[PDB]
C-alpha cells in the first residue's frame, strides 16, 4: 500500500559561492499522496519556500516539487527534510552540488 | 502524433466523514488547470487555459465539473458503505482522463487506479474492469454502469468535447507549446562506489522542450558507460537532467562532455574535462564537503 | 423542502381534467416518479421520466418533466371519482442504488360528483335499539356545499361524504351530525354550514 | 412482492417494537421510511446486502438489522410518540428503482388503559325520507374507541356490500382537548325504500379495531381491548 519516497536536491543554475540561485527539492514515488516538506539552511527551517501542485505520473506515482532562492556558499549547509507515513522518522538529505 | 492532454484528479478518504479532491491538468509538460478541494473554482495556469471556448461554454463546462466533484464524493462514500467490510478507508482514487492527439486525429482515454493500481476504465459505452483486476470490484461496477445518464455525458466528453477543446487549446498556446530554451552544462566529479575511480558529471539545467543529448566523448568516439539521468523539472517549466561517466582515476583528461538540442540550431555546448574555462568554473563552487552522499 | 408540490389541495368536478405540478431543486436529477397512494394504502407508481425534457403516458395519466425549469406536471384526463388520493412526487439523485429519492409532501386530490338535481334535506334517525340515542342526516345537497365543524364542543359533525347507488345511477352527498345534549334539533344542528333555501326539515 | 409485519401496533412509550419487511425478490439493497403529514417519505436505515445496516437522514430513535437478504428489521428500543408513523419498507436491486410495501401504522401513547374498543350502533332510516325520496339510508355509528385503528364494512344478508355505501375517511375525536382523546367514525348504507320495507332483509354494521395482542399484559378490570370485531344488526320493517 506505501511506497517509500525518494528525494534529489539540486540547483537550478551552476553554482558559484556568493551568486544567488535556486535550490530544488524533487520529491517522488510515494504513496500515499500526503507529505510534509521543508528545507532547511544549516539546520533551521527556510521560511520562503514555494512548491508546486502535487501530480503523479503514467504509472500512478505522485511527485511535487519545492525550492527556494538561495545563495551557495563555501560552507553554509542546505537540506531538504520530509515527513512521510512510509518512515518512521523523517528523511533528510543534504544538496551536494558535486552529485 | 506528439501531444497528450492529461486531466489528473487524486482524491483521497480518511474515514466516513473526511475526504478531499485536488485535480491538475497537463498538455504535454506544460500544467494548464488547477483546481483545489478548498477552491470551487477550477483555476488557470496559463493566459491561455480556456482554450478557445467562450464563456458561456466553458463555465457550463466549469459548473458540470463542480456537480460531479461533489457527487463522486457521495458516490466513493456510499461504494464503501456497499462493500464493507471487505474494503475500508483509508482509501485514494486517482482519475487520469484526457486524449493523446495525432495529426484529425484523436484517442481518448479515461483510467482509475485504486490504492495505486489501475484497476477500472470507461471503454467505449461502458465502465470495464481491467485484466488482473481484483473480483470484488465487479459489483460497484454493475451499480456505476446502471447510471445511463453519467455514460451518456462520459461517452460525449471523451468522444466529442475533449478532442474539440484540446485542439483549440492547442492553436491558444502556440508560441510556449513551442517556445526555446537554451541549456547550460556544467562539470563536476563524485567518488566512485568502485576503488580508484571517479564518477564525472555532466550536468544539463534550462532547457525546453524535453527532448535532448548528452554524451561524454573521447574525441569522435562516444563514450558508451556514458548514463544518462532521469529528467527533473525546473520551477520555471525548463528542465534538467545529468549524465555521468565512471572513469579510471587519471583517465579524464581529453573526454569532453556534449549537448545537443533544439534550441542551439547546430552550435553543440562542450565541456572539456581538464579546460581553464573548467577549472574556473570549479574554484567558484568549492566548498567544505560536509553532509555528501 | 427540496421537493415541492403545488397545489396543495385540488377538488375538481367528476369528467374534468386536472392538473399537478412538481417543482424540485435536487441536484443532479436523474429521475422523476409520480405516485398515487389512496388512503391507508401504500405508493403505486403512475409513470417515470428520465430524458431532459420528457412527455410520458400511461392511459388516462400524462407527465411532462422539463429538467430545465426542473418542473413536472401530472395531468388526468376525465376524473374519475376512483382518483381522488394524494398524488406524490419523487426525485432521485442517481441513475442507480447509489440514489436517495427525494419525496413530495403529496397534492390532496379531491373529485366531486354532479348532483343533477339536488334534493337537500336533514332527517332524524332512531338507534335500532331503544336507547332515545338519534343521529341527524345532512343529505342530498348540491356538491359546492361545504359542511362545516362545530361551533359547540358537544356536536359532531362528520364531513360530507359520497355514496353511489350504482343500480340505479344515482349519486348523493351526505353528512351525520349527532349530540349527546338536550336542546338539541336536528332542524339547527348544522347552524354553522351554508345551508340551501329549499332545505327540507321535516317536523317531528 | 414486499410484505410488512406487523400492519398495525400500539406500544407503549419506553418498549421496544420490532417491525420486520420480507422481499422475495433477491434484491441486496433494502431500506425503510417513515410518512408524516406536511413531509413526504423521509429516510431512517437502508442496507446495501445481509450484514449492512447504514443511517439515513432520520436514524436516531431506532437501530435497524439485516439478518438475511430477504429480512430487514426496524428496531425501535425504547418507544416515543415522536415515533407515532406509517413506516413503509422498500427493495431494490442495482438500479435506481425501489419497489415499496404496504406500510406499517404504529401508535405509541403512554397508557394501555387508553385503549378502547368501539361501540356500534345502527340508525334506522326516517319515515321522512322514506316517503319523499323512495331511498332509505341507514347511518352506522363507532364511537369512543382509541387508536383510529378501524375498517367499517357494510354486511346486508351476510354479504359486504359497497353499492350505496359510504364510509367517513378520517374518524373525529369526541374531547379535542385532550391528546388521548377517543375516536367516533360514521358511515351509511343506502337502498330503495322497498329494500328497507322487505322484513326478511338483514342489516349489520361492522367495524374492525386493531388494538392489543396477548403478549400484552393487562391489568386494569375492564375487559382487555384486543384486537376485534364490534357489530350492530337492524331488521328491515314494512309497518
Ligand atoms: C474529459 C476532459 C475534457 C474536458 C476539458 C477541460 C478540463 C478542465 C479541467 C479540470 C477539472 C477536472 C476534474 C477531474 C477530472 C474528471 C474527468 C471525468 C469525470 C467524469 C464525469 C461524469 C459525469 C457525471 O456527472 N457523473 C456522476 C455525477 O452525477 C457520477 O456520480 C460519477 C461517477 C464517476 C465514477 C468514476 C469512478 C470509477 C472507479 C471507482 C471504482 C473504485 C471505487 C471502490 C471503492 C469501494
Ligand atoms: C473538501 O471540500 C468539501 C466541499 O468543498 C468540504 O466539505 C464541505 O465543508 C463545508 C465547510 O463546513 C460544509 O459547509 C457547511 O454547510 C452547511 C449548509 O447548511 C452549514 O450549515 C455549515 O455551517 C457548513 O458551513 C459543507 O457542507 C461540506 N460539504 C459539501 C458537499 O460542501 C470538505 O470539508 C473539504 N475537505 C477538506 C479536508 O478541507
Ligand atoms: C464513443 O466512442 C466509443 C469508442 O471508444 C464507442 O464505443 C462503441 O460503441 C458501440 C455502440 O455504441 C459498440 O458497439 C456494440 O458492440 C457490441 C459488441 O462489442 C454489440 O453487441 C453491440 O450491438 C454494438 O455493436 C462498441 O462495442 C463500442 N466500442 C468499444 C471498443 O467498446 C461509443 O459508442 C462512442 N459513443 C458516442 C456517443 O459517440
Ligand atoms: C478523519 O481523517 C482525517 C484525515 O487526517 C482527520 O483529519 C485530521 O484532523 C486533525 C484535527 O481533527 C488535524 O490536526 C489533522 O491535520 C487532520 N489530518 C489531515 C491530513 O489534515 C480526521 O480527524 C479524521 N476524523 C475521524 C472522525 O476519524
Amino acid at each position: 500500500i506505501q511506497k517509500t519516497p525518494q528525494i534529489q536536491v539540486y540547483s537550478r543554475h551552476p553554482p558559484e559561492n556568493g551568486k544567488p540561485n535556486i535550490l530544488n527539492c524533487y520529491v517522488t514515488q510515494f504513496h500515499p499522496p500526503h507529505i510534509e516538506i521543508q528545507m532547511l539552511k544549516n539546520g533551521k527551517k527556510i521560511p520562503k519556500v514555494e512548491m508546486s501542485d502535487m501530480s503523479f505520473s503514467k504509472d500512478w506515482s505522485f511527485y511535487i516539487l519545492a525550492h527556494t532562492e538561495f545563495t551557495p556558499t563555501e560552507t553554509d549547509t542546505y537540506a531538504c527534510r520530509v515527513k512521510h507515513a512510509s518512515m518512521a522518522e523523517p528523511k533528510t538529505v543534504y544538496w551536494d552540488r558535486d552529485m | 502524433k506528439n501531444y497528450t492532454f492529461r486531466c489528473l484528479q487524486m482524491s483521497s478518504f480518511a474515514n466516513r466523514s473526511w475526504s478531499r479532491t485536488d485535480s491538475v491538468v497537463w498538455l504535454g509538460d506544460l500544467q494548464t488547470h488547477r483546481w483545489s478541494n478548498d477552491s470551487a473554482t477550477i483555476s488557470f495556469t496559463k493566459p491561455w487555459s480556456q482554450g478557445k471556448l467562450s464563456n458561456q461554454q466553458w463555465e457550463k463546462l466549469q459548473h458540470m465539473f463542480q456537480v460531479y466533484r461533489v457527487s463522486f464524493t457521495r458516490d466513493i462514500q456510499e461504494l464503501v458503505k456497499m462493500m464493507s467490510p471487505k474494503e475500508d478507508y483509508p482509501i485514494e482514487i486517482q482519475l487520469s482522463a484526457g486524449c493523446e492527439m495525432y495529426p484529425n486525429a484523436s484517442e481518448s482515454f479515461l483510467h482509475v487506479a485504486f490504492q495505486g493500481k489501475y484497476v477500472v476504465r470507461f471503454w467505449g459505452t461502458s465502465w470495464q474492469t481491467v485484466p488482473g483486476a481484483p473480483s470484488w470490484l465487479d459489483l460497484p461496477i454493475k451499480v456505476l454502469n446502471a447510471d445511463q445518464g453519467t455514460s451518456a455525458t462520459v461517452q460525449m466528453l471523451l468522444n466529442d468535447t475533449c478532442p474539440l477543446f484540446v485542439r483549440g487549446l492547442l492553436e491558444a498556446g502556440k508560441s510556449d507549446l513551442e517556445k526555446q530554451e537554451k541549456p547550460v552544462a556544467w562539470l563536476s566529479s563524485v567518488p566512485s562506489s568502485a576503488h580508484g575511480h571517479r564518477q564525472l558529471v555532466c550536468h544539463v539545467s534550462g532547457f525546453y522542450p524535453k527532448p535532448v543529448w548528452v554524451m561524454w566523448m573521447r574525441g569522435d568516439q562516444e563514450q558508451q558507460g556514458t548514463h544518462r539521468g532521469d529528467f527533473l523539472p525546473n520551477a520555471d517549466e525548463t528542465w534538467y537532467l545529468q549524465a555521468t561517466l565512471d572513469v579510471e582515476a587519471g583517465e579524464e583528461a581529453g573526454l569532453a562532455c556534449r549537448v545537443k538540442h533544439s534550441s542551439l540550431g547546430g552550435q553543440d555546448i562542450i565541456l572539456y574535462w581538464g579546460s581553464l574555462h573548467h577549472i574556473l568554473d570549479a574554484q567558484k563552487m568549492v566548498w567544505n564537503h560536509r553532509h555528501h552522499h | 423542502t427540496q421537493v415541492e408540490q403545488s397545489p396543495q389541495s385540488l377538488v375538481v368536478r367528476q369528467g374534468e381534467n386536472s392538473v399537478l405540478q412538481c417543482n424540485y431543486s435536487v441536484t443532479p436529477d436523474n429521475h422523476l416518479r409520480w405516485f398515487k397512494q389512496d388512503t391507508g394504502k401504500g405508493l403505486v407508481s403512475l409513470t417515470v421520466l428520465v430524458d431532459q425534457k420528457d412527455k410520458t403516458s400511461n392511459g388516462r395519466y400524462s407527465a411532462t418533466l422539463d429538467k430545465d425549469a426542473k418542473h413536472s406536471t401530472l395531468h388526468i384526463t376525465a376524473t374519475l371519482l376512483d382518483d381522488t388520493a394524494t398524488y406524490i412526487c419523487v426525485v432521485g439523485d442517481r441513475g442507480s442504488a447509489l440514489g436517495r429519492l427525494h419525496f413530495g409532501a403529496g397534492t390532496q386530490l379531491i373529485v366531486i360528483p354532479d348532483i343533477q338535481n339536488p334534493d337537500p334535506a336533514v332527517y332524524q334517525l332512531r338507534d335500532s335499539k331503544s336507547s332515545d340515542k338519534s343521529v341527524c342526516l345532512f343529505t342530498d345537497f348540491d356538491s359546492q356545499t361545504n359542511v362545516s365543524q362545530s361551533k359547540d364542543s358537544d356536536v359532531y359533525i362528520t364531513d360530507k361524504c359520497v355514496l353511489d347507488m350504482r343500480s340505479m345511477d344515482f349519486k348523493s352527498n351526505s353528512a351525520v351530525a349527532w349530540s349527546n345534549k338536550s336542546d338539541f334539533a336536528c332542524a339547527n344542528a348544522f347552524n354553522n354550514s351554508i345551508i340551501p333555501e329549499d332545505t327540507f326539515f321535516p317536523s317531528p | 412482492a414486499v410484505t410488512q409485519s406487523p400492519r398495525n401496533k400500539v406500544a407503549v412509550t419506553g418498549g421496544k417494537v420490532t417491525l420486520s419487511c420480507n422481499q422475495t425478490n433477491n434484491h441486496n439493497n433494502m431500506y425503510w421510511y417513515r410518512q408524516d403529514t406536511g413531509h413526504g417519505l423521509r429516510l431512517i436505515h437502508y442496507s446495501y446486502g445481509a450484514g449492512s445496516t447504514e443511517k439515513g437522514d432520520i436514524p436516531d430513535g431506532y437501530k435497524a438489522s439485516r439478518p438475511s437478504q430477504e429480512n430487514f428489521s426496524l428496531i425501535l428500543e425504547l418507544a416515543t410518540p415522536s415515533q407515532t408513523s406509517v413506516y413503509f419498507c422498500a427493495s431494490g436491486d442495482e438500479g435506481y428503482t425501489q419497489y415499496f410495501g404496504p406500510g406499517t401504522r404504529l401508535l405509541v401513547l403512554e397508557d394501555l388503559k387508553n385503549v378502547f374498543p368501539p361501540e356500534v350502533a345502527v340508525f334506522e332510516p326516517s319515515e321522512a325520507e322514506i316517503s319523499h325520496t323512495q331511498k332509505a339510508t341507514l347511518v352506522c355509528l363507532a364511537t369512543g374507541f382509541y387508536p383510529d385503528h378501524v375498517e367499517l364494512s357494510w354486511w346486508v344478508n351476510g354479504k359486504e356490500v359497497h353499492s350505496g355505501v359510504c364510509t367517513d375517511p378520517q374518524p373525529l375525536k369526541e374531547q379535542p382537548a385532550l391528546n388521548d382523546s377517543r375516536y367516533a367514525l360514521s358511515s351509511r348504507l343506502r337502498v330503495s325504500a322497498t329494500f328497507w320495507q322487505n322484513p326478511r332483509n338483514h342489516f349489520r354494521c361492522q367495524v374492525q379495531f386493531y388494538g392489543l395482542s396477548e403478549n400484552d399484559e393487562w391489568t386494569q378490570d375492564r375487559a382487555k381491548p384486543v384486537t376485534q370485531i364490534v357489530s350492530a344488526e337492524a331488521w328491515g320493517r314494512a309497518d
